[PDB]
């Protein structure tokens, strides 16, 4: 009785993919800060 | 003088040397401070790149 059953492969089928996400700062500077007042004799 | 001689409550506050910090002195006296730091900003622009 050969026709009892068959042999079956298992698949993974609803696949997706994505991109990452990566987070960055626009643009870049400095502001220069002030100090000093004169000595005196 | 030195460390020492200065008050113990006294020691809780700036100690100016004289003559050394005598520029710092006259800053004190004015009330001014001898840094100003810049005016602050707003938060960085956060962009977001893929990969």
């Amino acid at each position: 009785a050969e026709e009892g059953a068959l042999v079956a492969a298992v698949e993974p089928g609803p696949l997706a993919d994505g991109a990452a996400v990566r987070l960055a700062l626009a643009g870049e500077g400095e502001a220069c800060p002030l100090l000093g007042s004169p000595g005196a004799g | 003088a030195k460390k020492e001689h200065v008050p113990t409550w006294l020691q809780n506050t700036h100690v100016y040397s004289w003559p050394k910090n005598k520029k710092n002195i006259l800053l004190r006296l004015l009330r001014e401070e001898e840094f100003v730091a810049p005016p602050r900003g707003p938060l960085p622009t956060l962009q977001v790149v893929p990969l």
